[PDB]
């Protein structure tokens, strides 16, 4: 048993943060004062839910996470809400001011300044891992502390934790749900330093989940809420090979060899279905094939693009229900009969598959509804560039001009950062395309 | 259609299908680039009251 | 706790001011003797904000009344809240500044800004953390503007960190006390494309026009004036009073509406403005269409002469949410010429649940417009009409002043004018 | 008020629909990068279409479906067809082809010479024709002439048996115009041509290229009788189908209209699931333009598809305006007898 702890950075970061440890306990069966009455091993235990948390001699089940923003209205969500017991106050680190949408303030100026705390508590939490694992990092690319501050604390987890690996939850920021201008340039600032510091990065692209959330679940305008909720789903997914008995993506080593094969590649592209309202009078329940072959839909991919007119690399099939491998082989032979399916030549063909019998948990009151079964696939495809393309254009027309440009360089960060940081972005464009395209 | 790597326990299991063949920064430079920037950021603030003072 | 700190000077600042906190006291549920008596936990829930916590409950506002004269701050503190205000922020000479920008900033205010200074230190250090300062205050004048403008040069060099937002009046010589006010404003702009974060331009002419011709006023007065800026300026703070994530800072708001230093002077709107056919209530897509109309703009600027850097808009009431972004997303698509194609999403729309005092539901409109250039062009030329003749320097040169520094009063404006000019194409 | 950009000024048919769409009162011209656009008319060479479909409160349309050069190049239509099921290699109205690598650079060459070595033995007819022009009985002319040069190149039956137009013994080409909307209807426009040769063919002399190119650049350029039967090389299905009627007693529906529409569908159905922007974030349509041969029996051969073709002039008026109604209006309704043939099919 090898532990995994959890690092959330800015808003973004915590709130989500707060909707998935929320999920991660009722799956576990763990109340909100930590009790958990399933685990007979009283204050102690290697099970694979100990991977996430740790126990106390009490009973308490204390999950091995760490909340940094740099304004504490925030955190104190977390520190007087339902599950304000699971944590203790080390957990929690605010600020008193933060980086008002500027990478450069969460990097350097507001950063340095606080830089050395975060690292002294989360050496405490790798004090007690018998066997560390690595760290799963959750933050947005337009807050400046999600943006900013994250790129610092790569860095440094690098120098600190070396051999341990470092995956990546990023939001992409969508104008739907944002009134910050200046997000591109976070997000191209921090995708540049924290590229050759992160394992593998799964990109959540709030345009995708927005619309998910107002075509599936009727909801007109929604909220974090809805929009965290439905995001933590995907997470469990992705994160239930290490929190539950298995063989398949059995630690965060595992994400890189099934995923990765190509380093600057290491955003793998997300997909869930079924998304289903609550509200609804009463859903014909899918098929195995039905939902699996929904996982070729640009409409339930965490970030819009064509993967059809891309190259897969890799592909990981986590199924969560009543599935059996029989069933998976079926609608799999279907679709390669119909889909456009392109591999790289230098990669095989196939699919990875695992599958847990606990169908996905639902919080209750929340807006989606139960299924018997359901699948969340992680496909490395090239169309994943049509976002760095999008992101990465709107930056160019902005520092044409060099708008906004004086707030970055106003807090001690030099223009040609700015450059630096792009031509990253034009190299990172190019390397999808010279494996993509003929 | 191959199945290999069939792993069964009791909340699940998983399996491969192949379906075809195929055919950093040290401790002193990070301390580094954050003082520089607090450099540069001292001088323009003195560059600013030195304004200010004339 | 995120805490700022107002600052009103002379006789238009402080009456404007007056009625500012008037117009929100109202909406806190803050009576005249400082008592809390509203309804709704969202009232409180940022009230330390431009609010301090005294004993037994009593919430001062954390404002600081500045003059040269005694008279209007007398008339506050014997107005309708005026004993709400903290004693000791009463700062106040008896000179005067006789509408003379030299006097407010170089003679008479350099006695008086010392003691200024000292209470905004006080009021600082109680700060758990101090956003930054906001000014009302015109331009036109002596106290508010030479003054003023003083104030804020000596603000900046004891916070060089801190955000400075100003409501600055412009003088027009439709509404004319004195004809000096081309030069009192002449030389403040200078400071204030200096010293400042955030101008919210004010025009007199707009809210006289808006009063005759819109609101169907007669004979308008200041007091009249004065309305309307209590209504904007309760407007555009909505995003910080009340819990609203979308422009919570000052510095989040100068960072997403300050493409470049300089361009930092404002064009704000209101609507609805109705005539007394006032009960009638208003759509969404109505209060959009007037919004961004010319006619609701209180900077006497043609936004279709110029094109808009970036543009805020926030929208108060029990409204639906969904259709607010479709009529803001149908006004930026069917003008796209009007919004520079190089800031992708240059328009953001924040919403509030708390209307203002007697309306089912209003909007607050916010631009950086480069259109902005006619304000300053319109000064720059009555400045220039007259100090090519020398008239009425010896008002200045008497009080210690070259003609060197008018001159470049002049050209550090005709330089600004030609800033926003670039950008227009 | 609808809103649109261009990005494409050598485009003549969209120049029109653009002239058009203004004439509405009801449509704006955008600058050509201004991301504020319902409609655009895109580049030829590298759309970017990664970035349509991102702009909130805006339902966006482009007129070239992505990855349609797979049907519109010389290549990719080849290799289309000898690997998709709904094609097979089996094929009988497209020419049977090879696709021929330069030697300075898969690749078809020993397949081709088998097939070549098979004709040869058997007295057949054994003339081809390599383009990406050459024509050549001999196998050892065909290859020099491609290593000559350094792009891709394919080499297919050149049809010895055309059908000729009397008087004159003269080759010719149908070209038909199809218009495919967001929701994947094959419209075909009611209106071809015949882009002529004014030559008389002549199968012993495959030197001069006048006779067995029906191009309408080097009929106007390289022929000697241009617009001497029929004006500009072009006569239209009125008179086309009067002829067939006068000289062999059959009508150009059931003769060649039939075998068109249904190469048209198999072509189009083939790669509907590759290009469908049934569920996409944006909405694609394109206007097409196949080229057909016909033979001495009324058999139709399939030569290439463009996927940015032009319009014969006479034409240019009512098909524009067609494009608007079933392509545009039909996704930005504005405040017949249509003028195309829907071919139903199976989605
Ligand atoms: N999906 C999702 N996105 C969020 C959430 N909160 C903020 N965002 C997105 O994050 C972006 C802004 O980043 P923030 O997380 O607010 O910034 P920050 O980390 O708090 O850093 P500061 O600039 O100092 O405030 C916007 O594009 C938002 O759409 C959230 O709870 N869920
Ligand atoms: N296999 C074949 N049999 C008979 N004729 C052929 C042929 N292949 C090509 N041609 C002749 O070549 C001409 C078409 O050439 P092709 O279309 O390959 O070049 P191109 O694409 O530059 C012209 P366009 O795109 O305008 O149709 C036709 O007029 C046709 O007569
Ligand atoms: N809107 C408004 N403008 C005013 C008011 N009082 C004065 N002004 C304007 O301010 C300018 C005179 O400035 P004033 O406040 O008298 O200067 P002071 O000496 O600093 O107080 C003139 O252009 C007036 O039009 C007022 O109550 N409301
Ligand atoms: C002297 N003077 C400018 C005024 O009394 C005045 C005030 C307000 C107004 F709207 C118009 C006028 Br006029
Ligand atoms: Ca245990
Ligand atoms: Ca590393
Ligand atoms: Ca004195
Ligand atoms: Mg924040
Ligand atoms: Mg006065
Ligand atoms: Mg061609």
């Amino acid at each position: 048993m090898r532990e995994c702890i959890s690092i959330h950075v800015g808003q973004a970061g915590v709130q989500i943060g707060n909707a998935c440890w929320e999920l991660y306990c009722l799956e576990h069966g763990i109340q909100p004062d930590g009790q958990m009455p399933s685990d007979k091993t009283i204050g102690g235990g290697d099970d694979s839910f100990n991977t996430f948390f740790s126990e106390t001699g009490a009973g308490k089940h204390v999950p091995r996470a760490v909340f940094v923003d740099l304004e504490p209205t925030v955190i104190d969500e977390v520190r007087t809400g339902t599950y304000r017991q699971l944590f203790h106050p080390e957990q929690l680190i605010t600020g008193k001011e933060d980086a008002a949408n500027n990478y450069a303030r969460g990097h350097y100026t507001i950063g340095k300044e606080i830089i050395d705390l975060v690292l002294d508590r989360i050496r405490k939490l790798a004090d007690q891992c018998t066997g560390l694992q690595g760290f799963l990092v959750f933050h947005s690319f337009g807050g400046g502390t999600g943006s900013g501050f994250t790129s610092l604390l790569m860095e440094r987890l690098s120098v600190d934790y070396g051999k341990k690996s470092k995956l990546e939850f990023s939001i992409y920021p969508a104008p739907q749900v944002s009134t910050a201008v200046v997000e591109p340039y976070n997000s191209i600032l921090t995708t540049h330093t924290t590229l050759e510091h992160s394992d593998c990065a799964f990109m959540v692209d709030n345009e995708a989940i927005y619309d998910i959330c107002r075509r599936n679940l009727d909801i007109e305008r929604p909220t974090y809420t809805n929009l965290n909720r439905l995001i933590s789903q995907i997470v469990s997914s992705i994160t239930a090979s290490l929190r539950f008995d298995g063989a398949l993506n059995v630690d965060l080593t595992e994400f890189q060899t099934n995923l990765v094969p190509y380093p600057r590649i290491h955003f793998p592209l997300a997909t869930y279905a079924p998304v289903i309202s609550a509200e609804k009078a009463y859903h014909e329940q899918l098929s195995v094939a039905e939902i699996t072959n929904a996982c070729f839909e640009p409409a339930n991919q965490m970030v819009k693009c064509d993967p059809r007119h891309g190259k897969y690399m890799a592909c990981c099939l986590l199924y969560r229900g009543d599935v059996v491998p029989k069933d998976v082989n079926a609608a799999i032979a279907t679709i390669k009969t119909k889909r456009s399916i392109q591999f790289v030549d230098w990669c095989p063909t196939g699919f990875k598959v695992g599958i847990n019998y606990q169908p996905p948990t639902v919080v209750p009151g929340g807006d989606l509804a139960k299924v018997q079964r359901a699948v969340c696939m992680l496909s490395n495809t090239t169309a994943i560039a049509e976002a760095w393309a999008r992101l990465d254009h709107k930056f160019d027309l902005m520092y044409a001009k060099r708008a906004f440009v004086h707030w970055y360089v106003g807090e001690g960060m030099e223009e040609g950062e700015f450059s630096e940081a792009r031509e990253d972005m034009a190299a990172l464009e190019k390397d999808y395309e010279e494996v993509g395209v003929d | 259609m191959e199945v290999i790597e069939l792993n069964k326990c009791t909340s699940g299991q998983s399996f491969e299908v192949i379906l075809k063949p195929p055919s950093d920064p040290s401790l002193e430079e990070i301390q580094k680039k954050l003082e520089a920037a607090e450099e540069r950021r001292k001088y323009q603030e003195a560059e600013l009251l030195k304004h200010l003072a004339e | 706790m995120r805490e700022i700190v107002h600052i009103q000077a002379g006789q238009c600042g402080n009456q404007i001011g007056a009625k500012f906190w008037e117009v929100i006291s109202d909406e806190h549920g803050i009576d005249p003797t400082g008592s809390y008596h509203g309804d709704s936990d969202l009232q409180l829930e940022r009230i330390n904000v431009y609010y301090n916590e005294a004993t037994g409950n009593k919430y001062v506002p954390r404002a600081i009344l500045v003059d040269l004269e005694p008279g209007t701050m007398d008339s506050v503190r014997s107005g309708p809240f005026g004993q709400i205000f903290r004693p000791d922020n009463f700062v106040f000479g008896q000179s005067g500044a006789g509408n003379n920008w030299a006097k407010g900033h170089y003679t008479e205010g350099a006695e008086l800004v010392d003691s200024v200074l000292d209470v905004v230190r006080k009021e600082s250090e109680s700060c758990d953390c101090l956003q930054g300062f906001q000014l009302t205050h015109s331009l036109g004048g002596g106290t508010g503007s030479g003054m003023g403008t003083l104030l804020i040069s000596k603000i900046r060099e004891e916070y060089p960190d801190r955000i400075m937002n100003t409501f600055s009046v412009m003088p027009s010589p439709k509404v004319s006390d004195t004809v000096v006010e081309p030069y009192n404003a002449t030389l403040s702009v200078h400071q204030l494309v200096e010293n400042t974060d955030e101008t919210y331009c004010i025009d007199n002419e707009a809210l006289y026009d808006i009063c005759f011709r819109t609101l169907k006023l007669t004979t308008p007065t200041y007091g009249d004036l004065n309305h309307l800026v209590s209504a904007t300026m309760s407007g555009v703070t909505t995003c910080l009073r009340f819990p609203g994530q979308l422009n919570a800072d000052l510095r989040k708001l100068a960072v997403n509406m300050v493409p470049f230093p300089r361009l930092h002077f404002f064009m704000p709107g209101f609507a609805p403005l109705t005539s007394r056919q006032q009960y009638r209530a208003l759509t969404v897509p109505e209060l959009t269409q007037q919004m961004f109309d010319s006619k609701n703009m209180m900077a006497a600027c043609d936004p279709r002469h110029g094109r808009y850097l970036t543009v805020a808009a926030i929208f108060r009431g029990r409204m639906s949410m969904k259709e607010v972004d479709e009529q803001m997303l149908n006004v930026q698509n069917k003008n796209s010429s009007y919004f520079v194609e190089w800031i992708p999403n240059n328009v953001k729309t924040a919403v509030c649940d708390i209307p203002p005092r007697g309306l089912k539901m209003s909007a607050t409109f916010i631009g950086n417009s480069t259109a902005i250039q006619e304000l300053f062009k319109r000064i720059s030329e009555q400045f220039t009409a007259m100090f090519r003749r020398k008239a009425f320097l010896h008002w200045y040169t008497g009080e210690g002043m070259d003609e060197m520094e008018f001159t470049e009063a002049e050209s550090n404006m005709n330089d600004l004018v030609s800033e926003y000019q670039q950008y227009q194409d | 008020m609808y809103t649109f950009v261009v990005r494409d000024e050598n485009s003549s048919v969209y120049a029109e629909v653009s002239r058009l769409l203004l004439a509405t009162g009801q449509w704006k011209r955008l600058r050509k990068d201004n991301p504020r656009f319902n409609l655009m008319l895109g580049e030829r060479n590298r759309l970017p279409f990664g970035r349509l479909g991102h702009e909130p409160g805006l339902v966006q349309l482009v007129n070239y479906y992505r990855g349609a050069d797979k049907l519109c190049r010389k290549a990719s239509l080849v290799k289309l067809i000898k690997t998709s099921p709904e094609l097979s290699e089996s094929c009988t109205w497209f020419p049977e082809s090879y696709v021929i690598y330069p030697t300075n650079l898969t690749d078809e060459r020993e397949v081709f010479l088998a097939a070549y070595n098979r004709r040869r033995e058997g007295r057949e007819g054994n003339v081809w024709i390599a383009k990406s022009i050459l024509i050549s009985s001999e196998a050892s002319e065909l290859l020099d002439f491609i290593d000559e040069q350094g792009q891709v190149h394919v080499i297919q039956k050149y049809l010895e048996k055309p059908l000729l137009l009397e008087p004159g013994h003269r080759k010719f080409d149908i070209r038909s115009w199809v218009l495919v909307d967001h929701l994947y209807n094959i419209y075909l426009y009611r209106e071809g041509v015949l882009r002529t040769s004014s030559e008389p063919y002549n199968s012993a002399n495959f030197q001069d290229k006048t006779c067995h190119l029906t191009n309408h650049c080097i009929q106007k350029e390289y022929s000697k009788n241009y617009g001497r039967y029929e004006e500009g090389n072009e006569m239209f299905f009125e008179e086309f189908n009067q002829y067939l009627m006068d000289a062999l007693n059959t009508t150009l529906e059931n003769s060649i209209l039939l075998q068109i529409k249904h190469i048209i569908r198999s072509c189009l159905m083939c790669i509907e699931p590759a290009i469908s922007t049934k569920h996409l974030h944006y909405q694609s349509f394109q206007l097409f333009g196949f080229d057909f041969m016909v033979d001495e029996e009324l058999k139709v051969w399939l030569i290439e598809v463009n996927g940015a073709p032009a319009c014969a002039q006479k034409l240019y008026a009512e098909l524009c305006q067609g494009i608007v109604d079933v392509a545009i209006s039909s996704v930005f309704p504005l405040a017949p007898t249509s003028i195309f043939i829907k071919l139903h099919h199976h989605h």
